[PDB]
């Protein structure tokens, strides 16, 4: 299908900071991925960002009702949100199953990669260390990054590049705040 | 328990 | 520190057109436009709270008119492709002959339209299959997830086949159990 496509976006934004104790509100339009006009509770009436937006900003702007609505949105409409689901968003915390096993960097060696999987948790704030005998390795480390599953997961692998030599234990440190204190996986060789 | 949908408004004119 | 979106879209000649809540970059819930109803990303959600999908249709009504009348004024100016990157992952290491899923996630694309088909041993899979609508991102392209739950084994191969207006021919990404 070579026929031309013509997309309206609209955005409308909560940004909380401390809870619910600043609340910033933003009413954005996108005409094909470029925002044209948008409503920002800093700035308290709408602004062309581009000259496409111009007439809806000077429109928008000329009725009271119209402002009106958009001033109370960070009470009206955010904050209103927020406490709706609160219980099931911001409260949400799920443990990461943590899994460590050797692999190999090509299939032509031995195990030099130690693979820390970081699985299933929620929200993303997530820290893994590597260490060795008591001792934090800094270098050699590789992840994927944070990976988020689109049904309020996330994951991560972090590989550590060593050559595992006999009677050394190495340990994955997991910092998450579903759980109090760190949480450790022990690999030895 | 219900969330509130901002309403859209018609651009000019 | 938390941020709750409200992303709609129309789209044209299409006539496609979705309404979604966003919180942190994951889905509370969507508005289906082909039903008139309120779908939660997960139950549990449907329990604790509500939404009257009668406000999502109005949106998208508003949003249809808005669409047409910037059309006209940008002199008819189509979107510009950009098309999609595909990773395909597991939502957890494999494990042989231990139930996993298989996740094919489509990112950095506009406009909101995509073919997406996973494939056994080349061949179409047409049931277990779930996806996402098209999600929002902060440079206002979209993400999308598909998924496709399996029993891992060393005999079935997989890949995720991804079309776009914005690609020359599919886009294919592999997974195989090592
Ligand atoms: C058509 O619309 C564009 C806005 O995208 C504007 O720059 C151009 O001047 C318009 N053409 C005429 C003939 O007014
Ligand atoms: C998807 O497939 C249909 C039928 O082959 C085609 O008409 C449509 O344009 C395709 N969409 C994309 C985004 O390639």
């Amino acid at each position: 299908d070579t026929r031309p496509r013509f997309l309206w976006q609209p955005k409308r934004e909560c940004h909380f900071f401390n809870g619910t104790e600043r609340v910033r509100f933003l009413d954005r339009y996108f005409y094909n991925q470029e925002e044209s006009v948008r409503f920002d509770s800093d700035v308290g009436e709408f602004r062309a960002v581009t000259e496409l937006g111009r007439p809806d900003a000077e429109y928008w702007n000329s009725q009271k009702d119209i402002l009106e609505q958009a001033r109370a949105a960070v009470d009206t409409y955010c904050r209103h949100n927020y406490g709706v689901g609160e219980s099931f968003t911001v409260q949400r915390r799920v443990q990461p199953k943590v899994t460590v096993y050797p692999s190999k960097t090509q299939p032509l060696q031995h195990h030099n990669l130690l693979v820390c999987s970081v699985s299933g948790f929620y929200p993303g704030s997530i820290e893994v260390r590597w260490f060795l005998n008591g001792q934090e390795e800094k270098a050699g480390m590789v992840s994927t990054g944070l990976i988020q599953n689109g049904d309020w997961t996330f994951q991560t692998l972090v590989m550590l590049e060593t050559v595992p030599r006999s009677g050394e234990v190495y340990t994955c440190q997991v910092e998450h705040p579903s759980v109090t204190s760190p949480l450790t996986v022990e690999w030895r060789a | 328990r219900f969330y509130k949908t901002l309403r859209a408004e018609q651009a000019s004119q | 520190e938390h941020v709750i979106i409200q992303a709609e879209f129309y789209l044209n000649p299409d006539q496609s057109g979705e309404f979604m809540f966003d919180f942190d970059g994951d889905e509370i819930f969507h508005v289906d436009m082909a039903k008139k109803e309120t779908v939660w990303r997960l139950e549990e959600f449907g329990r604790f709270a509500s939404f009257e999908a009668q406000g999502a249709l109005a949106n998208i009504a508003v949003d249809k008119a808005n669409l047409e009348i910037m059309t006209k004024r940008s002199n008819y100016t189509p979107i510009t492709n950009v098309p999609p990157e595909v990773t395909v992952l597991t939502n957890s290491p494999v494990e042989l002959r231990e139930p996993n899923v298989l996740i094919c996630f489509i990112d950095k694309f506009t406009p909101p339209v995509v073919n997406v088909t996973w494939l056994r041993n080349g061949k179409p899979v047409t049931t277990g299959v779930s996806e996402t609508v098209f999600l929002p991102r902060e440079d206002h392209l979209f993400r999308k997830f598909h998924y496709l739950p399996f029993l891992p084994s060393t005999e079935d191969v997989y890949d995720c086949r991804v079309e776009h207006w914005g690609l020359d021919e599919p886009l294919l990404k592999h997974w195989e159990f090592d």
